[PDB]
């Protein structure tokens, strides 16, 4: 239904972070690779 | 032991409205109304050139 | 969406608008409806 209170309430604080954003023809798109931020040293596989 | 189910939220979509003079296309139309169409029965136009 | 009365709020974005169950049909309940149906009351 028209129910459009599904969640706009408050737009909590955001902070500043390092992320490589890219431009993708029309699109802004994040970009991250991630083996040595938490898959570094383990014995779990990367996807 | 305590045991519920749950509906856990839903999500509607708002489908959209066109005005078709709100879209491009219409400069090659020409958006004329006429509230008798339907006695008119006939048309021409006689085109001096 | 199986409670019709929760959807009175939709509380989300319907923001896809891609041609549903064209897809992949991986909804657990999902009804293909007309303009009415007498169940919706």
């Amino acid at each position: 239904n028209r129910e459009t209170l599904d969640e706009l309430e408050s737009a909590p604080q955001t902070t500043r972070v390092r992320a490589d954003l890219v431009a993708i023809g029309d699109r802004l798109v994040f970009l991250e690779a991630l083996e040595r931020r938490i898959y570094a040293a383990t014995n779990v596989p990367y996807p | 032991d305590v045991e519920f189910d749950a509906l856990l939220g839903s999500y509607c979509n708002t489908l959209s409205l066109v005005r078709f003079l709100e879209l491009g296309l219409s400069v090659a139309c020409v958006c004329t109304k006429f509230p008798e169409l339907a006695y008119m029965n006939e048309g021409r136009v006689q085109f001096e050139v | 969406g199986y409670r019709y009365a929760a959807a009175i709020l939709p509380t989300g974005s319907i923001l896809s608008t891609i041609e549903v169950a064209s897809h992949r049909r991986l909804f657990d309940f999902f009804a293909a409806v007309r303009s009415d149906e007498n169940s919706l009351y």
